[PDB]
């Protein structure tokens, strides 16, 4: 309900896998990260970059 | 079936009516393929004779 279509929380800059169909597939282990932005805006977060 | 009809897809909060960027995309983009590249990637002649 508040995962993807929250519409009021923040941005969701993501890529690669479908941001809608993953709601059905079930995983075993889910990782959580508490870190800080890379430094400029988001820029250097990109494959091949 | 032909697919001539073109229209910008809308699944988020943005209709993407010429406002590309900031979580907004446009399917048609320029590839920028210079000649001296991986000729193995070159498109081939595909024909179907039903």
């Amino acid at each position: 309900s508040v995962l993807y279509n929250s519409a009021s929380f923040s941005t969701f800059k993501c890529y690669g896998v479908s941001p809608t169909k993953l709601n059905d597939l079930c995983f075993t282990n889910v990782y959580a990260d508490s870190f800080v932005i890379r430094g400029d805006e988001v820029r250097q977060i990109a494959p091949g970059q | 079936e032909r697919d001539i009809s073109t229209e910008i897809y809308q699944a988020g909060s943005t209709p993407c009516n010429g406002v590309e960027g900031f979580n907004c995309y446009f399917p048609l983009q320029s590839y920028g393929f210079q000649p001296t590249y991986g000729v193995g990637y070159q498109p081939y002649r595909v024909v179907v004779l039903s």
